[PDB]
């Protein structure tokens, strides 16, 4: 936990996006695993 | 095609989109690069569901990418298209 | 967290993609921050829109003729 | 002015017009392809409008054209040739 | 395995701003997410080279008239 | 500023040398924050116009 970052989880609580820090985090892996899952599919498709 | 409205922020667009690529490249470019705007309007005027909806970004908004920018309009209660902004793409989060 | 996605966070550190789960976390975050940013400033624009005024409708053929003439001149 | 389109270019032109057909009918079929004409031609016209991408691939420029961007080269005259016409979602910016 | 490197005065600068920003925390983490981010690129880069090779090993490019090819295709759908 | 980069990241720099696609380290390193400086500052440039 690093203050910019908690400093930008508390905002987006604030806004009514989320409802705990745990939901941000979640919701920003879901993001990350996403757009690392279409770009292996992309890397692994060129492979073949 | 049928009807559309033009948001005063879209119309006071269109005008600088012209303006800018007039004093870039004349008066030829300028005008064709608005017509292109031009066809995917009439396009989405026609049937208004060619445009992706994206409730995620706007509840009841939809938009169709055109040239180098976005259409995001609405639809009115008669059927008619609404376009709010013509955004440039590199605006359009997808 | 929950348990997928602490599965998720070892495979990347596993792959040798991520070194941490601070670094995968971080960089999650980061991503979602700026698509945040990026929505923020659609909606904003499209909220720009609504309040300029009420929507008309427009002779397209007109704007364009006149805009012609005016740098004819 | 005038401009060549390459075989591969040719044929997904049909396959989007026949695509537009399908799911909505002729005349949205044909004004999708004018439009797409009118960003041909205003490349043939300027061929620096479009942003060069030598980055890609040495000698080509690229133009958004709506959901698809032109990928061109300028052949021996100041004639463009289109090699590709790509999905928006290809495009890397 | 493990290998150092000296980053020029602008870049050195620029990870400075990175990490008072707060949203890096080392400069090995502002390389490493860059990176990632080039990596990302070039996949895409990739695809788009690919696509464009295909297009040249199509054959010789032709003029096209889009005048007869609208009215051919729409002829046909009213066959 | 130094840094250190792990056996992971060094092996994407050197299959991106061996490909042709640059001809040293550094510049691998140079092009992969070009491509980062220039992403952080429209966005910050985007944070600074929205509030």
């Amino acid at each position: 936990l690093d203050e910019h970052y908690s400093a930008f989880i508390d905002g987006e609580i604030a806004a009514g996006r989320y409802r705990s820090a745990s939901e941000v985090i979640r919701s920003a892996l879901r993001l990350l695993e996403d757009r690392e899952t279409q770009l292996r599919a992309l890397r692994e498709a060129l492979e073949a | 095609s049928s009807r559309y409205l033009l948001s005063p922020a879209a119309q006071a667009h269109l005008e600088e989109i012209w303006d800018c690529t007039y004093d870039r490249w004349g008066v030829d470019q300028a005008e064709q690069y608005l017509r292109e705007l031009q066809h995917a309007i009439d396009r989405a005027a026609a049937n208004p569901r060619i445009g992706r909806a994206c409730d995620e970004i706007r509840p009841g908004y939809r938009k169709l990418s055109a040239g180098s920018h976005t259409l995001f309009y609405r639809v009115t209660g008669e059927g008619t298209i609404d376009v709010v902004r013509v955004l440039h793409q590199r605006m359009d989060v997808d």
